[PDB]
């Protein structure tokens, strides 16, 4: 389960 | 000609090093207004917290000392970072204002809470908060005010805890200082607190993340308690016995509730697709919610316990989690009395120590 690297504060 | 200088932001005056420029206002710490600023030197965005004559008051003094101490001593991937500190006044005589410069993140949780995250994301953020909290605990410090506003994110999906003005060790020995919707029972009902009080806070955040809005509103400090028991149901007699007899009465007088099962407070509908691999299940999240959101502080899971919970520990990494405790100078033991003078001087020492 890869750690995430993007998070969408769009 | 001079090293500092001033800009009027509305009615508040920031006096800061020429390096810091273009102040916008951004929010409030326990104490102080706070500006985002561009730091021309390091060529990056920063955040700056003006703390006005902190020694004006045991409180402001105490809460300031804390932040200074704790902003220097603590270093961790998940705790907001000290960058710089200073006063403009060039002499203890003259002194009034401190400034703390710290890293600036992209947003707070507000925010993320609105959007519809997927398990990895939630579980991860969770994980991060926790490790962050773990780190603080590992030196006895309890944060006490974890809430969406104190937690910051970035778009590389990383997270930092922030604001230490309120932090210390066990209670009791002022009641309404920690944010209403996030108060543990032991703080609503004034029993005093152990570290896992922070876990209560966590549970509300996770829940809120999922629920889309605040977990237990509460129209005032006393109503709050209904909201809790409305949802989780009247706690055992064995607990009530822990209560101070005056409050103890009122509580026993509250109407009884059975309260909902977690599967009901948090149904599947509410969750992302159940994950690619296991551990990361709606139900597993629920299970963990159900070990945090627990009225009885003595029946409540610990950071480490939470760190092991299947839903969190998939990201577990000992290099982060088992990092050296932040060593705290025992000189300070975070809650003894003092005077305007001795306060003013401690700060200044500590500040001048830090320039």
């Amino acid at each position: 389960p890869k750690r995430p690297t993007t998070l969408n504060l769009f | 000609d001079n090293n500092f200088y001033s800009v009027e932001i509305g009615d508040s005056t920031f006096t800061v090093l020429k390096r810091y420029q273009n102040l916008k206002p951004i929010g409030s710490g326990a104490q102080g207004i706070v500006c985002a600023a561009y730091d021309a030197i390091l060529e990056r965005n920063v955040a700056i917290k003006k703390l006005s004559r902190p020694f004006q008051n045991q409180t402001h003094a105490k809460r300031a000392y804390r932040e200074l101490v704790l902003m220097k001593v603590v270093n961790h991937k998940n705790i907001i970072g000290l960058l710089n500190v200073f006063t403009p006044q060039k002499s203890l005589e003259e002194f009034q204002d401190v400034y703390i410069v710290m890293e600036l993140m992209d947003a707070n949780l507000s925010q993320v809470i609105q959007m519809e995250l997927d398990h990895e994301r939630m579980s991860y953020l969770l994980y991060q908060m926790l490790v962050g909290i773990k780190h603080l605990h590992s030196a006895g410090i309890i944060h006490r005010d974890l809430k969406p506003s104190n937690i910051v994110v970035k778009s590389d999906a990383t997270l930092k805890i922030l604001d230490f003005g309120l932090a210390r060790t066990a209670g009791t020995s002022t009641p309404y200082v920690v944010t209403r919707y996030y108060r543990a029972p032991e703080v609503i009902l004034g029993m005093g607190y152990k570290e896992n009080v922070d876990i209560w806070s966590v549970g509300c955040i996770m829940g809120e993340m999922i629920k889309g809005g605040v977990l237990f509103p509460g129209t005032d400090h006393i109503d709050q308690w209904n909201k809790v028991i409305e949802q989780l149901g009247t706690p055992s007699p064995e607990f009530m016995k822990k209560l101070q007899p005056t409050v103890r009465t009122y509580v026993e007088n509250r109407p009884k509730y059975a309260g909902y099962s977690f599967e009901k407070l948090f149904p599947d509908v509410l969750f992302p697709a159940d994950s690619e691999h296991n551990k990361l299940k709606a139900s597993q999240a629920r299970d963990l919610l159900s070990k945090m959101l627990v009225i009885d502080a003595s029946k409540r899971i610990s950071v480490d316990e939470a760190l092991q919970h299947p839903y969190i520990n998939v990201w577990y990494d000992p290099s982060e989690a088992e990092a050296p405790p932040p060593k705290i100078p025992d000189k300070q033991l975070d809650e003894r009395e003092h005077t305007i003078e001795e306060w003013k001087e401690l700060i200044y020492k500590e500040v001048m120590d830090l320039e």
